[PDB]
């Protein structure tokens, strides 16, 4: 029943809600609607297509301190580990924005060269 | 109260038309437009006069004006049987 | 146009990736062999229930 | 499907095997037209009338 | 009614008809059910 759902507005007063759901095998999902459409892709996919990262960057922007803190360490390694095992073909930036890009394609309507 | 009836209504039979519907109506329609150029209606339309009474022409039916006309029943030609969306469960049972 | 989204079968709605199931499962084949191949009989009769039905445009 | 079509779906060949023991003695979904259903019900019905006159009837 | 009648011609002289006379068949009984029913 759980989640974080913020509504961000661009500069010309245009909206868009970003809903970021839990659920139970410590899996967290991003969500968003396009069109009229809803789009359900996982979160890593996007903290690691947002810029160069580590999953290190990734552990200490969550786990900031509180090592020690048992709840938090066993929920993300579902979550780091569910990535590295669902998408082993995404290294870097630009290899997961090439996957970002050609599932997503066909929606917003993208040209043929780019 | 001057206009009294005789005999009367007592009990209401369901039950299915069959195919001799056009037994009772030999008044087919076949036009899918309803009316022309001068706002005639069309024969063998929707709007046909023999269906009743209608833009202050008689019946081609009853002979009858519009205050007068029960109106009448048409039917459309269905070239292949579809089924009827109500008896439709109750034909896939016994399919 | 189609079948070059496979949008759904991804990252979208539960209910929108039901419903490619549906429009492919629904949506038969009305040229297949056991249709096609005996579909001279369907017509054979057609022309009987559909004569007082005319085609003009002289009007 | 939503009341507009029926299907015939494919049996599968185990029964086929099972059919032909008798009988001696196609693809996946093929559509049904319409009037081949009457002409399967009408036959059906003129076998099965004992039954069917009291089904569908609860006067005499 | 009418365009099946219009495509009924089209054995009387004589694939791809049958995709658009089995489209018919669909929509005639679409039809008569969207005139009993709507839902
Ligand atoms: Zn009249």
């Amino acid at each position: 029943h759980y989640g974080i759902q913020i509504r961000s507005v661009r500069p010309d007063q245009t909206s868009q809600t970003n809903v970021l759901h839990y659920l139970n095998d410590g899996q967290v999902t991003f969500r968003f609607s396009w069109r009229k459409n809803e789009y359900l892709v996982p979160v890593v996919m996007i903290l690691k297509a947002l810029c160069h990262t580590s999953d290190r960057e990734i552990f200490d922007g969550i786990i900031g301190n509180d090592v020690k803190d048992s709840f938090l360490t066993d929920r993300l390694e579902l979550l780091l580990r569910g990535f590295k095992k669902r998408y082993p073909h995404l290294q870097n930036r630009t290899q997961v924005l090439q996957y970002l890009g050609d599932k997503f394609r066909v929606v917003f309507q993208a040209s043929p060269d780019q | 109260i001057s206009k009294p009836v005789g005999s009367e209504i007592t009990s209401v039979d369901f039950g299915i038309l069959t195919a001799k519907i056009r037994n009772l109506s030999a008044k087919q329609i076949t036009n899918p437009t309803v009316l022309d150029n001068l706002g005639h209606p069309v024969s063998g339309g929707l709007y046909d006069l023999a269906l009743g009474a209608f833009l202050r022409n008689l019946c081609s039916t009853c002979g009858l004006d519009e205050k007068f006309c029960p109106g009448h029943q048409g039917h459309i030609e269905l070239p292949v049987p579809c089924y009827n969306p109500l008896f439709f469960n109750q034909l896939y049972i016994y399919l | 146009r189609p079948s070059a989204l496979r949008n759904a079968l991804g990252e979208a709605f539960g209910t929108k990736k039901a419903k490619k199931a549906i429009a492919d499962l629904e949506r038969n084949r009305i040229d297949s062999d056991k249709l096609t191949d005996s579909a001279i009989d369907i017509v054979d009769s057609v022309r009987t229930a559909s004569k007082d039905l005319p085609t003009r445009a002289q009007l | 499907d939503g009341f507009t079509k029926i299907f015939e779906t494919a049996l599968n060949e185990k029964q086929i095997t099972n059919n032909r023991v008798k009988g001696f003695i196609k693809t996946g979904s093929t559509y049904i037209l319409s009037t081949e259903v009457k002409n399967i019900l009408d036959t059906v019905f003129r076998k099965e009338q004992c039954v069917l006159q009291y089904v569908f009837h609860s006067r005499p | 009614s009418l365009l099946i009648r219009d495509l009924n011609d089209d054995l009387s002289k004589l694939r791809v008809i049958f995709s658009r006379l089995m489209n018919a068949f669909v929509t005639i009984q679409n039809d008569v059910n969207a005139f009993i029913d709507s839902t």
